[PDB]
C-alpha cells in the first residue's frame, strides 16, 4: 500500500508491533 | 607498564602512555602526570 | 541474487531517519493503553495557553513574583510610558514563557498574538491605559502621540479585570526567525491614557500583570535545539 | 493538517465586546484578528504537521556515553561496564520529555562504537551489548556465564561494522511512563521517579580474547521515540539539571541562575 | 508610431517612439488574496499617487559616461506616494517609466535605457569594505558618472559603468527590460513594470527593488551650436499598496 | 522536449520588409532562416531536454572544503569546526546560480572525507556533523552537551562507511532564494545578500576519545539542486569573485581583467 | 533476507548521478511559491535574446563602451573591409555574450545565428553596407567581390535603424564543438556597398552597433565548465 | 509507475518532498 | 529496510557480465542515426566472403 | 502473502524447509 | 512464479541459461 | 516484462537510455 | 612536541613531521621550516 503526505510505498517488513517507522496523523 | 613508553605519573594502579604529559588534560588520577612541568 | 546496487548515502547514520529495524522483544504484548485525561497531539495546543510574562526584569526583582506585575501610580498625571518589549517571540523577556520557550525549539515562526492584561488594584480603583504596538521599520516610540499612531487598543478598567488585545502578524516573509539578530517585530508600548484615581483611604499604587499566547493563526516549524537551557559538566545518578 | 484562514473583518460598532473579559476563570480569552482590527482576507497555508508529539521527539538524540578501559593483566574479572537505564542522565533529551507529565511510546536505540588506540595498532575488537531486565543476574566478569544470553536480548558490534541498531516496544508495567512522580517507597523512601522507572541495565564486555593492545571502547547512546502519545503538559525546566529522578537544583556555592535576561529599565527593551 | 499615456492627473504623449516595452510580459496589479502575508486591511492611495512624477533633469555631454537612480527611493519626497512610504512599514508597486530627450535631425548619439531588479552595486576597492547607505539612497538627484575622489570614499559604489557597476559586462545588459534611445530615430523610452521581488510587499526604506540605469553608449556628437542636451525622468507608480501603518519615520 | 523544423522557402520579393526592424523596441526581432534566404525543408530531431533548468543546475558541484586537524593535548577544547553555511564561496557554482536573479530548489548534499594520516597509522576515526540553524547554540569544545543533538540534524561517518549524503528541502523563509539584494540591514549597514542568506552554520568534530595518532580530516562538501526554478536571469559573471554576498571586484594592485582578448586590427579576425 | 547481489559501481558518488536520499527535515513544509513574474524553464529562452557584440576588441578601446560600437568614414570612396569575426558562438569576440557565455557551458552546439546591426549617425547621413557570410572551407575574404560570392544582405539605412540578417547552420555534422581549435564556422565581413554620406555641417562619423542571438533553430547539449571564468586562490567570507 | 524518456520503473521511497529524485518537464 | 542478503560474487569485477550502470552524461540525446549503406549484424556476414588463401608461403 | 499480529509482507525466499523464519501459532 | 517441496518464490535474475539455480525433478 | 532467451525478468532502472543492458536481436 | 619525528620550525605553538623540511612547501606559521636550506 502507498500513499501522498507534505506517492509512495511502505509496506512492513517486520513481523512486529515496534518494528514499524513513524505514525501518520 | 614500561616498554619505555606507557607509564602513569604514579607509583602505583595502571598506566597512561607519553602522548598525554604535561599537554594539560590530567590523565592519572594522582594529577602527577601534569605537575612540575612548564619549561 | 536479484541483482542490486549501492547508494551514496548508505550505511550512514542520520539522527532524523526514519526506518524499520528488528525488534529485540519479539512477542511481547504492550500493556493495555486507557483512559488518561487531557491528552496531547500537537505542542499548538500548548502555545494557544496563557502564560504570564516576565515583564519586570531588573535586577532589582528578578528572582521574585514582583518582576511578574507592574506598578501604576496615582500620583502621575501625565501622558507618560509605563513599559515595553520586543514582539519576536524568543526575545526578552517573552523567550521564559509558554509560548516563547517553545517557539525557542524551532527556527521559523508565523502569526498573531495575543495579550492580555489584568488589573489588579482596589475595586473602587479606576483607570485608562493604552496598550500599543509598533510595526518594525521604525523605533521605539518616546510619546503618546508617536505611539499610538500604529495599531492600538483604549483599555477602561471597570468590572471585568481583563482585556486581551492583538498583535497581527505584520511581516514581509510568510515566516519570521525564531532567534533574531538585529532585526524586529515591533513594541508593545503602554501609556496612560487618563490617570489611576482613587478614593480617599486606598493604596495609591496598583498591580498590573500581564499574559500572552498564540492565535489560531499562529504555527512553528523548523525543529532545533532550545537555547534556553544548558547543561555544564554530567549530571548525578 | 491545516491552519484556518483570516477572514475580512470590518468596522463593528456593537453593544458586545469580545475583546473584554475575565481570565480569572482559567481559560484564555478566545479572540481572534478580525474581533480586533478591520482585517484582511488570506488565504493561509501553513501546515502544524512538524508541531505533531510524533515529529518533536520523534528525532533520535543522545542518552548515554558509555566509556570501557580495556585492561590488559586480568582480563577476565574486568573490562566490562553496567548501566542503570534511564533518560534522565542528558539534559537536552530529558529536558523535553519532561515536558509532560506522562508519556508512552515505543523506542529505536542506536549504537555509536568509537575505538581510540593506544597502541600503534587495534587488531581485532569485537563488543558484545547484554541487556539484562530487573531480576536477571549481572555479569560480574569479562567471561561470567551470563554472557551466554540463553534469554536475554544482545547485539554484537565488531569493528567495521555499521552502527547498530534495533526496536523496543513500550515496556513498564503501567500505561505509561512516569516522567514525574509525587510518591514514595512502601518504606516510606526514595521520594521520586527513580521508585518506579527501574528498566534493569545494560551491559557490555570486550569480546576478543586475551591480546596485545591496550584500547578505550566509547560506545554512545542514542534514542528516537515513535508511535507517541502524551498528558498533562508541564512547564518546561528553567535551571541545569543535577541528579537524576529528582528536581533538586541547588548547587553547591552559586547562585540560582535562570536564562532570564536582565535589562536597565523598563520603558526601553 | 505615435503614443499618449495616462495615469492619475497626468498624461504624457511622445511624437515618435519605439511602442513602449512591458516588464517580463506582466502587468501590474494588486496583491492577490492567495499570496500576501500582510493580514490587515491594504491602502490604496490610488490617483493620488498613482500619477506620473517627474524628476530632476540631468545633463548629457559630448563626455558623460552614465547615470541612474534606483527605484523606489527616488520618489521618497513626491508628495502622497513619497509621504506614504514612510508612514508605513510595507509597501508594494509597479511602474511605467517614461524617459524623453528631444535633440535634433542633425545630431546623434545613442542612450541605453535598462531597468534592473535587484541591482547590487560594487564598491571600488580592495579588501573588507561595504557601501554605504545614504550612498545608494541619492534621491530624485541620481548618482552620476564623475571620475575624480570622493568623501569617507571606501563605501563608495564604483565607478566602473561599462561593467554594470557589478562585475558584470555593459553589452550583456539587455538581459533586462530595456529601450533605446537612438536619437536618429526615436526621443523617448517607455518601460511599464510590475512588482518584482520574492515577496508580497517588502520595505520601502530598506530596500530598492528597481533601478535605473542610463549608459551613452554611442558618443553625442554634433555641429550645431547647443552641444548640450538635458535628460527628462518621469515615473508613476501603479497600484500602490501599503501596510503596516505607524508613525513617519525620518 | 522538441525543436521547429525548418520549411523549404521561395524568392520572395514582397512589399513588406521582415528582416527590417528597429532594435530600439527592446525587442529581439524575430526573423527566421526562410525569410533571407531560399533554403531547404529539414526535419530536425535535437533537442532541449539538457538545457533545461533541471539538467543544468541538476548537477553536483562542490561548495566548500572544511579542513580540521586534531591536536593531541586540549583535545577537549578544540578539534571541531564551524561554517557560516552559502554558496557564495566557490566560483563553479556561484557562477551559475549567479546567473539569476531569483531561484527556488531543494538540495542534495553529499559530504566526502578524507584522513590525511600523520602517524605511521589511522586508527579508528569517526566524525559527526550537526546543522545548526541559527537560533540553536553553537558549539564550543570537542565535548560540549549541544552535540548531543537532541532536536538538530546530525550525520555520523566513519572511516571506511561510504560517503554519506541526505536531502534538504527548500529553506528560507521567502518564496525564493536572493541570489542578489539591493538592500539594507534594519539598521542601515550590510548592504548585501548577507542581509538575508542566514542559513545558520555546519559544524564536526571528531568523536573517537582521546588518543594516540596525530592526523588530518579533510571533508569536502558537493551540493546539487532539484526540483528547480528561476527567475529574471541576470550577464553572468565576468571578474574572478573576491567576497561573499558582495558583488565588489577591484583587486590589490593588480590591473581589471576580463575575458574579452584582444587583437591587433578589426579587419582580421 | 531477500538474496542479492552487489554490482560493480556500487558505493561509488557520481557529481551527476541522480538518486533518492532521506531527508534531513521531515515534516518540513517549504514555504508557499508565489506569482514571481518573468520566470526560466530553459537556457534556450536567453540564447534567444540580442546582447551586444564587442566588436573593437583592439588593446586601444578595451575597457570602455568604444569597443562595442565601429566608426565609418565620410571620407572612404571605395569597396573597403570594415570588420570581420569568425563564427563559431563561442570564439572571439563572441564568446564575451549571451549566447556566447553560454554556449560555453557546453559542447555541442547546431542552430542558425541572428546578426543584427543598428545606424547611429545623424538622421541625415545615409549608407549602403553590405553584411556578409562567407562559408567555412575557405579563407578570410580580402576584396568584396571575393566576399559577396556568398551569403549575404545589401542593407540600406533609411529610416528603420534595424536591420537583422542570418548565418544560416551549413555544416557537415549536425552539431560542431563550442570550444574550436584550427577549425571554423565562416566569417562575417562587412563592407561599404556605397559610401557613407552626409549633408553639410554634419559629423563625418557615424556608430555602428552589432547584436547576435539565436534562431528558433539553435540549441546545445553536453554539460561542461566554462571556460570564460576562473578562481585563482580563496575568497574571502 | 513506469515511463518513457529521450520503459523503466520509479517510485519513490522515501516519505518527503525533497528525497525524490529529479523533476520532469 | 527490506531483509537482504550478500550472494557469494558480490562486487567483483566481470569482463564479461551484462548490468546496468548508472549514466555520466543525463539528458544527451545522441545524435540522429542514418542511411549508412552496407550494414553489418553478425560476423557470419564475412565468413561468407571470398578471401585469397596464401598458398605458396615458400620463404622465397 | 501478508498477514496481521501483536500488516506485513513475507514469502519464503529459499528453497527448503528448515530455512523458513519462525512458525506462527 | 512460485511452488512447492520436501510455498516459496524464484524467477531467473539472469539472462542466460547456466546462470540459473538447481533443478527440479 | 520478462522474457525467452537460447524465463528471466528484467525492467530498466535507470531513467536513460544508455544505462540500459545488451541489446535483442 | 618531539619522539624524534614531529618537530616545528618554530620555537612555540605546535609541530610538524619531517617529511615537510626543506620541501618547498611551507608548513610551520614562523616559515622557518623552509628558511636557510638549499645544499
Ligand atoms: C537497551 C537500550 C536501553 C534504552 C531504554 C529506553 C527506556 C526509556 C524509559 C524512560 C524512564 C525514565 O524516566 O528515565
Ligand atoms: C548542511 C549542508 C548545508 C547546505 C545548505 C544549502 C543552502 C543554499 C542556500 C543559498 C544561500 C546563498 O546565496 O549563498
Ligand atoms: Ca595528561
Ligand atoms: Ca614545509
Amino acid at each position: 500500500a502507498q500513499v501522498s503526505r507534505q506517492n509512495y510505498f511502505n509496506i512492513n517488513y517486520f513481523k512486529d508491533a515496534a518494528s514499524n517507522g513513524a505514525s501518520k496523523l | 607498564c614500561r616498554i619505555h613508553e606507557i607509564s602513569c605519573g604514579a607509583h602505583s594502579t595502571q598506566c597512561i602512555p607519553v602522548s598525554w604529559r604535561c599537554d594539560g588534560e590530567n590523565d592519572c588520577d594522582s594529577g602527577e602526570d601534569e605537575e612540575n612541568c612548564g619549561n | 541474487g536479484l541483482p542490486v546496487f549501492i547508494t551514496p548515502g548508505s550505511g550512514q547514520f542520520l539522527t532524523t531517519d526514519d526506518f524499520q529495524s528488528p525488534c529485540a522483544l519479539p512477542w511481547y504484548h504492550p500493556t493495555k493503553e486507557i483512559s488518561i485525561p487531557g491528552e496531547v497531539k500537537n505542542l499548538v495546543e500548548i502555545c494557544q495557553v496563557d502564560s504570564l510574562v516576565p515583564i519586570n526584569n531588573t535586577d532589582t526583582y528578578i528572582n521574585s513574583e514582583n518582576m511578574y506585575s507592574v506598578v501604576l501610580q496615582s500620583s502621575i498625571n501625565a501622558p507618560d510610558k509605563i513599559f515595553s518589549i520586543r514582539t519576536d517571540v524568543a526575545s526578552q523577556p517573552l523567550a521564559t514563557t509558554l509560548i516563547g520557550e517553545i517557539s525557542s525549539y524551532f527556527t521559523h515562526w508565523t502569526g498573531s498574538l495575543r495579550f492580555s492584561f489584568m488589573f489588579c488594584g482596589t475595586a473602587n480603583t479606576t483607570v485608562k491605559l493604552l496598550l500599543a504596538y509598533t510595526p518594525p521599520g521604525i523605533a521605539e516610540p518616546t510619546t503618546r502621540k508617536d505611539a499610538m499612531l500604529g495599531t492600538h487598543v483604549i483599555w477602561d478598567v471597570g468590572l471585568q479585570s481583563t482585556i486581551s488585545m492583538v498583535v497581527p502578524w505584520i511581516s514581509a516573509s510568510h515566516y519570521r526567525n525564531t532567534s533574531p539578530g538585529r532585526s524586529t517585530s515591533g513594541y508593545i508600548t503602554c501609556w496612560y491614557q487618563t490617570r489611576l484615581v482613587i478614593p480617599p483611604q486606598t493604596p495609591p499604587t496598583a498591580r498590573l500583570l500581564c499574559f500572552v499566547s498564540g492565535c489560531k493563526d499562529f504555527c512553528l516549524r523548523m525543529a532545533r535545539d532550545t537555547n534556553l537551557h544548558l547543561q555544564s559538566g554530567a549530571i548525578a545518578q | 493538517l491545516v491552519v484556518p484562514n483570516i477572514n475580512s473583518s470590518n468596522p463593528t460598532t456593537s453593544n458586545s465586546a469580545p475583546a473584554l473579559d475575565a481570565a480569572e476563570t482559567g481559560h484564555t480569552s478566545s479572540v481572534q484578528p478580525e474581533d480586533v482590527i478591520e482585517t484582511r482576507y488570506v488565504q493561509t497555508s501553513q501546515t502544524r504537521d512538524e508541531m505533531s508529539l510524533e515529529s518533536f521527539l520523534g528525532r533520535s538524540g543522545c542518552i548515554h556515553e558509555s566509556k570501557l578501559e580495556v585492561t590488559l593483566a586480568n582480563y577476565n574479572k574486568e573490562n566490562f561496564t553496567v548501566w542503570a537505564i534511564n533518560l534522565q542522565e542528558m539534559a537536552q533529551i530529558r529536558r523535553k520529555f519532561e515536558l509532560f507529565t506522562y508519556t508512552r511510546f515505543d523506542s529505536e536505540i542506536t549504537l555509536v562504537p568509537c575505538i581510540s588506540a593506544l597502541s600503534q595498532d587495534i587488531g581485532h575488537i569485537t563488543m558484545q551489548y547484554m541487556y539484562v531486565p530487573p531480576g536477571a543476574p549481572v555479569p560480574n566478569s569479562r567471561d561470567d556465564y551470563a554472557w551466554q544470553s540463553g534469554t536475554n536480548a544482545s547485539v554484537f558490534w565488531q569493528h567495521g561494522q555499521a552502527y547498530p541498531r534495533f526496536s523496543l516496544p513500550f515496556l513498564s508495567v503501567a500505561s505509561a511512563y512516569y516522567m514525574f512522580y509525587d510518591g514514595y517507597d512502601e518504606q516510606d523512601q526514595n521520594y521520586g521517579t527513580a521508585n518506579t522507572n527501574n528498566m534493569g541495565s545494560l551491559c557490555s564486555r570486550i569480546v576478543t580474547e586475551k591480546h596485545i593492545h591496550k584500547v578505550h571502547i566509547m560506545t554512545r547512546i542514542y534514542h528516537k521515540a515513535k508511535h507517541v502519545k502524551a498528558w498533562c503538559p508541564r512547564p518546561p525546566r528553567a535551571l541545569e539539571y543535577t541528579r537524576a529522578h529528582r528536581t533538586n537544583f541547588k548547587i553547591e556555592d552559586r547562585s540560582i541562575q535562570t536564562a532570564i535576561v536582565t535589562r536597565p529599565i523598563i520603558t526601553t527593551a | 508610431r505615435i503614443i499618449q499615456i495616462t495615469r492619475g492627473d497626468s498624461t504624457i504623449t511622445s511624437q515618435d517612439v519605439a511602442n513602449a516595452i512591458v516588464a517580463y510580459g506582466v502587468w501590474p496589479h494588486y496583491l492577490s488574496s492567495k499570496d500576501a502575508s500582510a493580514i490587515d486591511k491594504p491602502s490604496q492611495p490610488d490617483t493620488s499617487s498613482n500619477r506620473f512624477y517627474t524628476l530632476r533633469s540631468v545633463t548629457w555631454s559630448s563626455s558623460s559616461k552614465g547615470w541612474w537612480w534606483k527605484l523606489p527611493d527616488a520618489l521618497k519626497d513626491m508628495g502622497i506616494f513619497g509621504e506614504n512610504m514612510f508612514y508605513h512599514y510595507l509597501g508594494r508597486s509597479g511602474y511605467t517609466i517614461h524617459v524623453q530627450c528631444n535633440a535634433s535631425k542633425f545630431h546623434q548619439g545613442t542612450l541605453i535605457v535598462a531597468l534592473i531588479p535587484e541591482h547590487q552595486i560594487a564598491s571600488a576597492l580592495h579588501g573588507n569594505v561595504n557601501v554605504g547607505y545614504n550612498y545608494t539612497h541619492p534621491g530624485e538627484t541620481g548618482r552620476e558618472v564623475k571620475a575624480e575622489t570622493r568623501l569617507n570614499p571606501d563605501l563608495q559604489p564604483t565607478e566602473e559603468y561599462w561593467l554594470n557597476f557589478d562585475g558584470t559586462l555593459l553589452g550583456n545588459i539587455t538581459i533586462f527590460p530595456h529601450q533605446f534611445i537612438n536619437l536618429r530615430s526615436n526621443n523617448s523610452a517607455t518601460i511599464i513594470a510590475p512588482y518584482v521581488n520574492a515577496v508580497p510587499m517588502d520595505s520601502m526604506r530598506s530596500h530598492n527593488n528597481w533601478s535605473l540605469v542610463i549608459i551613452p553608449i554611442c558618443p553625442l556628437e554634433t555641429s550645431s551650436a547647443i552641444n548640450t542636451i538635458p535628460i527628462t525622468i518621469s515615473i508613476s507608480p501603479m497600484c500602490a499598496e501599503f501596510s503596516g501603518a505607524r508613525a513617519k519615520r525620518q
